[PDB]
């Protein structure tokens, strides 16, 4: 049995009239303000037992967010075989409010956990009748050969980690180590993929910069097993991710615009955060 | 010590016996040595036969000869054999023979000369047939040379049709007639005969197999290959040639399930 | 089989589960951790760190960097030289700053919060500005015989640039919720001039000030919840 | 080879104490071979805001001139 | 508690001018090269925790990987009996990718773990109804009665191991012994299934050589229970391999080329596995 | 019954799960086992094993047991023998080396790589070549004054038939991607003539050798992958 | 509820599952088990019990009892008195033996088989035969000179009315596969005349002999199949 | 932990000249055959491990 | 309640022996009242193949004359 | 009947040491009477490079003369 660490608790003060001064300070120092009740006004004795046990980061990274919807069409029609299956990069920049949170580190480290929500709809007024659908979730590596066809050689997965849902069933999930190849995940990073020496373009590297140039954690390639129908059918599949066991290094401010690619790039449509107010004494 | 060349090597067996002046060392096939088998390992229940002298020592295949053309060569032990001596004997009048092998491969030049023949020895040897119009399609015949031994080509050039030349290997030798790289033929036991460094290889071999004891004349446990992975060269000559002998020894040989002596097809 | 019995919630699949998931990377030899400088392990660390308010973002001058420069001059007026409303991830200004950015991801928050002031003047101008938290219930203070009557400090400008004055924790729920709401009512910091900046010869008769807003070492905040400040276009497709 | 471990203090529970009763105790056992696959990481408060809110080489104390 | 065995750690070492020299050697010998950095330039010392634990024959076989994709049809139609059912012939050379990992060694012995999944869909325009699908797949090993028809005696499986799914539930599953009747399993077989003798075909032979014409481990003969419907479904049964608790002797280089048949075999259109490369030269 | 309740995950299937599942041949005795020669352990056991290189892939030499020589001879150049880039799994040459094809089932890799290489020219033939690696960054080594500034050794062709060339492993991340990538360059192994291969009277004035690689006891790969370096015609089927 | 997650082969019926079943019938009180004389406790013990073989089962002789009677006669010749396969499960003859019956249940088999013979001639008959079990491998006995060469045994006919003749457990695997198969050969069982059965004055001058097939206690049988050697026509229904 | 009965090994034997006739019996008596290799031929020592451990009714 | 037994050597295990390590070790826990829904009954190899093989009166041993 | 054993160091884990808390520990409880059915056989980094790199009779030392 243990007890959790409280915020710090109000000790009863009062007057002064020395020389010590906690009001006043220097910030240029870098260091931020310190004086807290007590310094400032007379306080009374209070047992604080409340406790900063949810902003702990694993609290705060410890949901599954939706970080992507894949779609892809079972369909019997002519140029309906490229829909029978699609290929995913694996990422969380295609939404913006898990890659919003994590954009608050500048590095970070953890395990992940990936849960999928299948949602399967008719299109038009083919609305008749179709066996129930099996998909497959096929995690390709960077390296590995990706899928022609819906259903060329590559799904066999003799090595490369597979899911094979059955639609209706509880939502399959599954987990994943820290892979990343370095001693942490970069979450920026100033720098371009390779270093462009003497005789080349005036411009090279505006192809190769920024994290998005240097990262790679290669695609999911979803599908779904049975053969195509008379009638064809529709199915979003919803990505989710939760990074646990984490930790993470360097804060910095919080996204404040709209995001634009994968990059910090902001669009001169949307870059004015804040909101006009009165005067600069309106309460 | 008195001056024990690495180089220098003596190797003896019943009546026979190697010698080389000029080897680089001799390897042990992934580090066993011939054995026999083991009260806790036998299978046959009969008392096996073991030969012992009559049937371990040095037996000498015919030369082959090494050409600027030579692509390569090839053999199937205990195949390669079955005509040797009492060895062979034995190895026919009985339904099971184990054995284990030393292959000294010999080929000496001059200090003039420039070569490089890539000695491996490759358990379970199996080679595609030549006739894509069907499927592992090779004679009894056709895949038990002996002494004699196959051949590799660089071409591959199937008979469907003609049915007799399906039958038989389609030894590539950039491919080991398997489908494989000769380039990685080295992760089998091996050894380099480069000219300018030695003249002789010699490869200690122990039985393997799924089984302690099985069926010599229905299978070949290993199977020597030797590729010319630097042609031969002469500064005289622009088809200079230079003999190639294989002399095998199998040991620790037993056999099981003794009856009337085993006479396969022939021509 | 061992008898067992399916209960409510069974194959449900809660976004803020916590299970056993099998990991689809067996024997995954990770990459071997190594120390780097500033970690971090709670959120409220960050709500510590002293940062800039956009105290005068007024038209013109909003989004931009103008927006975080208090204006200060030689003249004597009785007037606030700002005012604002306690209430860290509703208003305007405050819901912007590292603090406000913070509350913002959850729905409850408890503590005092430290204001501090960088008066950027001339070394030649003097000074004695007053700063007051005033707890809500009564007459926003729009003068200063009545800002005084509640929580204040005088600030004398002087050597020691910076100066802070305090937000006591002063509430009667023990949490305030982060979104607007008149239950939760916070209180009115505003500011005025004890006496008058003051400059001699040569010497810039109008300046700024900038004003930061941190939390104290009392201050915790709960209930997770996603925040409004970003937006993104409903996803593509491409059915 | 479970381990038990405290609970979150809850509604009518403990005084904030967590130290009343064995009625706050939740059993965790790992099925997993690979530790990616187990739960979250237990909750730790530990924090050091300094390294953030003072990270000056010459340490100063409240009470004190910020510049001496 | 106990440690993971790292790979070496690198020592610091500096200079030299000895009569030892580390660099040269005479791969004749059979030896591969044995140097590493510490025998050729100056070090650092380097503490290495990293662990081949991924490439440890159990996890690299470590996956169910599909082995063959079987049909059948339950239809009402004239010739759609024999349809009613299939018979699979038990083996790992229908595909590829498992195939070629496990030719990674001449014997291997292991467990078994067989994963079926199951795929019905409508063929024709016949998407009318049909009550939900009941499977059975059953090993006949070598010697048991094979079924005639999808419903003859022997689906009785008195003693025929037998799996009945119930399509929509989860991917039966089930384990097998190391059944070989060898000490090992053999991927190669350098002989043939018995020795022709004197006087026969000159040929003899070509008809039984290969592992293949030794091999055998049974079929798998799969079917639905349910009787005919008035609109016919088609269903695709994938069988998935996991080699588990194994081990392997004797190496061999990987299958370089295209595959045919079940033996070595190559095929004159694909045996071309490198690529030219501009020049010996060229980075 | 005992109160269960399912969770995610809740049967799905895994490939790469690790679970208990019932026996279908129950009390199966299985087949007494006995000593195989040669067992391996690890895939990595193989990856140390020298392999061939391909370096002469050259038009009318690849696919041909002609690639795997390397031309040398009398006359003296100050040209590369040949120029290798460090990438296991990418180059069109190593991709195919027993090493290479190993990498390739995996997405990780890291370790030294030891490049071994047999002369086999006429004993009578002298010379000195020199072997490099030069780790990635700068403009890559055409010449020999430039491959002779990185991590080098100048073999001297002599009794001693082989001579071995480490590519120490120097890399900015821990791990390199196993399929050609910039960011995980690999660097430039080169070759070049020390002083020439001099041969006298009737003396084969042009040669070979050959060139394996290997890996070195602190290589070890991650993340188990399918390999690109195998086709399959879509299975036929039934209907 | 005590959180689980389903796994691959859940709610599956595996005909050999071995799992706990709710009982329909509760305090049943079975009935008091007595003590049977001839219990058994495993079918190999039977497969040791000597049967009976249809030697010849030759047309005219087949499916009646004169199958089960070995020809036998005073004249004096070099022929085989018989010739079998060793196939216990395969041969058409041995397959339906006991010991057969038994095999065929199995898909694997290992052991030494009991031939043993009871010569039913007149007491006054002598005579001297020879059987004999020769492995796999080479041309099959047909005459004497060959069947000698192999694993044999001399009877002589005599107060001692039967006669072992044992076949040694010799085979390459360790296993033999019940279904008639080349690799798993088994070899061949003939027989002779040493000399020639000798009668006197009014002596029945022709005779039979049986042959009866036993397992050794070194057998085991192994991987429970379903037997051919029974049909049954698809049933009926009620539709 | 315990060891499964396993089926009979096979003791090395050899040759034999004996009035101990092995081989020859008398079925009448209503026993089966009962020699072995050993009783027969020369034999080798075999350790045998396996079992009918299938064969036990309650597998069959 | 629970009764651990040992498992039936498989693939890669244990010497024949199996009298090696833990990890061939399976826990049963019967769950109902009643024996019959019990598994399989363990393994029994004892046998006696001489109630069948030679229910002869007067014992006879092999080297001797089956008929004296 | 169950068996306790080390996990497989994961991301925020152990230093690599692995020696860090019984928060690494996995149970294991076979359930079946055939080892078969059981899982994955434990990591086994043992290895031994020399019967495939140096098979070798007379055994040569880095720093001495391969051909002596
Ligand atoms: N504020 C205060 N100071 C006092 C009192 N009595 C004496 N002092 C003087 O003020 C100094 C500081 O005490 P105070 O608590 O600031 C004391 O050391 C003493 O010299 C008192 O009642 N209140
Ligand atoms: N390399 C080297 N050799 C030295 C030095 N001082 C002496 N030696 C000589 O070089 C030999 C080998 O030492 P080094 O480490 O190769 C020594 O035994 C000694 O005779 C030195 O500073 N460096
Ligand atoms: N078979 C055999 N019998 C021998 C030998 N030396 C003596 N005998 C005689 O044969 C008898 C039986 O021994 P054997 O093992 O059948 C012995 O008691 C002895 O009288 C021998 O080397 N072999
Ligand atoms: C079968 C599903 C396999 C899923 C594999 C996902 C690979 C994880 C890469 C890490 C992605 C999040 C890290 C980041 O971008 O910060
Ligand atoms: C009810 C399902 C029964 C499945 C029986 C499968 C028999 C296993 C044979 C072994 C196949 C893989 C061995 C190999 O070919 O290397
Ligand atoms: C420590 O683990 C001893 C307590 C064991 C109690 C049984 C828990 C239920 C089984 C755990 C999962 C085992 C998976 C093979
Ligand atoms: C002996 O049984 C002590 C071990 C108990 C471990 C808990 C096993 C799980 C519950 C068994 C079924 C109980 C049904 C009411
Ligand atoms: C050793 O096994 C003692 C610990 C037992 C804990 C109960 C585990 C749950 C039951 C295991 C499966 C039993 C199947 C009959
Ligand atoms: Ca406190
Ligand atoms: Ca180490
Ligand atoms: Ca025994």
């Amino acid at each position: 049995v243990s007890q959790p660490p409280s915020t710090q608790s109000t000790e009863a003060t009062s007057g002064v009239n020395s020389q010590e001064v906690p009001a006043l300070t220097a910030v240029e120092t870098g260091a931020s303000g310190q004086a807290i009740p007590s310094d400032v006004v007379e306080t009374r004795h209070v047992v604080n037992y409340k406790t900063r046990s949810e902003s702990c980061l694993e609290s705060f990274f410890g949901r599954a967010a939706c970080v992507t919807i894949l779609s892809l069409t079972n369909s019997s029609k002519s140029g309906e075989e490229k829909k029978h299956f699609n290929i995913w990069n694996i990422t969380y920049t295609d939404t913006v409010q898990l890659r919003r949170k994590l954009e608050f580190f500048t590095y970070s480290r953890f395990d992940l956990e990936m849960t999928f929500v299948f949602t399967e709809n008719y299109p038009s007024t083919a609305s008749g009748e179709v066996r129930n659908q099996v998909y497959q979730i096929m995690y390709i590596p960077p390296g590995a050969p990706r899928p022609s066809s819906w259903d060329d050689y590559t799904w066999q997965s003799s090595s490369n980690p597979s899911i094979f849902y059955m639609y209706g069933n509880a939502p399959p999930r599954m987990s994943i180590p820290y892979v990343g190849i370095a001693n942490a995940y970069s979450h920026f990073y100033d720098g371009f993929a390779r270093v462009p020496l003497e005789g080349e373009n005036t411009d090279a590297g505006d192809t190769f910069y920024g994290l998005v140039s240097i990262n790679d954690f290669g695609v999911l390639a979803v599908r779904a097993v049975n053969r195509s129908n008379p009638h064809t059918i529709h199915t979003s599949v919803r990505v989710y991710m939760k990074p646990k066991h984490i930790r993470c290094w360097c804060p910095r401010p919080p996204r404040a615009v709209l995001y634009r690619g994968e990059g910090v790039d902001m669009i001169s449509s949307a870059i004015l955060p804040l909101t006009k107010v009165d005067s600069i004494t309106t309460f | 010590a008195c001056g024990y060349s690495d180089r220098v090597r003596q190797i003896t067996l019943g009546n026979s016996t190697i010698t080389t002046q000029e080897a680089a060392n001799a390897i042990v096939a992934y580090g066993e040595w011939p054995t026999y088998i083991n009260d806790s390992e036998a299978n046959p229940v009969d008392a096996p036969t073991e030969p012992d002298v009559s049937s371990n020592r040095f037996y000498t295949l015919e030369s082959v000869s090494w050409k600027t053309t030579s692509r390569g060569w090839w053999w199937k032990l205990p195949d390669c054999l079955k005509d040797m001596g009492m060895f062979g004997q034995n190895m026919y009048y009985h339904y099971l023979g184990r054995s284990g092998y030393t292959i000294h491969v010999q080929c000496n030049a001059s200090k003039f000369h420039q070569g490089a023949l890539g000695v491996f020895l490759i358990p379970e040897f199996v080679m595609a047939c030549n006739t894509e119009s069907k499927t592992s399609y090779v004679s009894y015949i056709n895949a038990n040379p002996g002494e004699r031994g196959g051949e590799f080509t660089n071409t591959y050039n199937p008979s469907n049709t003609d049915a007799s030349e399906g039958r038989k290997f389609a030894a590539l030798d950039y491919l080991l007639g398997s489908g494989v790289l000769a380039g990685n033929a080295f992760v089998y036991p091996h050894q380099i005969i480069n000219l300018r460094t030695n003249n002789s290889a010699t490869i200690v071999v122990p039985y393997v197999n799924s089984l302690v004891i099985d069926c010599m004349a229905k299978h070949n446990n290993w199977g020597i290959v030797i590729l010319p992975l630097a042609p031969l060269a002469f500064a005289a000559t622009s088809s200079p040639q230079v003999p190639i002998t294989v002399t095998i020894a199998p040991m620790c040989t037993e056999f099981n399930g003794l009856r009337n002596i085993t006479v396969p097809v022939h021509q | 089989g061992l008898p067992t019995m399916n209960t409510p919630g069974s194959n449900q699949f809660l976004t803020s589960d916590d299970f056993q998931s099998p990991c689809a990377l067996p024997n995954f030899d990770v990459t071997p951790p190594i120390h780097i400088p500033g970690e971090v392990k709670n959120m409220m660390e960050l709500a510590e760190i002293d940062t800039l308010i956009p105290m005068n973002a007024v038209d013109g001058k909003v989004n931009t960097m103008e927006m975080y420069q208090i204006p200060l001059n030689d003249n004597l007026s009785k007037a606030p030289i700002f005012c604002l409303s306690l209430s860290p991830a509703s208003d305007k200004r405050l819901s912007h700053t590292m603090l406000g950015e913070i509350l913002n991801y959850y729905t409850h928050w408890t503590g005092s919060i430290r204001f501090t002031f960088l008066f950027c003047g001339s070394m030649m101008a003097t000074g004695k500005l007053l700063l007051s938290y005033s707890p809500p219930g009564a007459k926003p203070p729009t003068n200063r015989k009545d800002a005084m009557l509640g929580t204040h400090i005088i600030w004398d400008l002087g050597l020691q640039s910076s100066c802070s004055m305090v937000a006591p924790w002063i509430s009667n729920t023990v949490y305030r919720r982060c979104a607007r709401d008149d239950f939760t009512e916070g209180g009115f910091i505003t500011c005025f001039y004890q006496t008058r900046i003051v400059v001699p010869a040569s010497t810039p008769t109008s300046m700024f000030m900038l004003g930061f807003v941190s939390a104290c070492p009392d201050f915790s905040v709960r209930l997770l919840k996603d925040t409004p400040h970003i937006s993104q276009s409903k996803l593509i497709g491409r059915t | 080879g479970a381990q038990v471990s405290t609970q979150k203090t809850g509604a009518h529970e403990n005084q904030n104490v967590a130290a009343n009763g064995s009625t706050i105790n939740y059993t965790t056992i790992n099925y997993y071979k690979d530790s990616a696959s187990n739960s979250a990481t237990r909750q730790d408060l530990s924090q050091d805001p300094s390294k953030f809110t003072e990270p000056v080489k010459d340490l100063m104390l409240k009470t004190a001139p910020a510049l001496n």
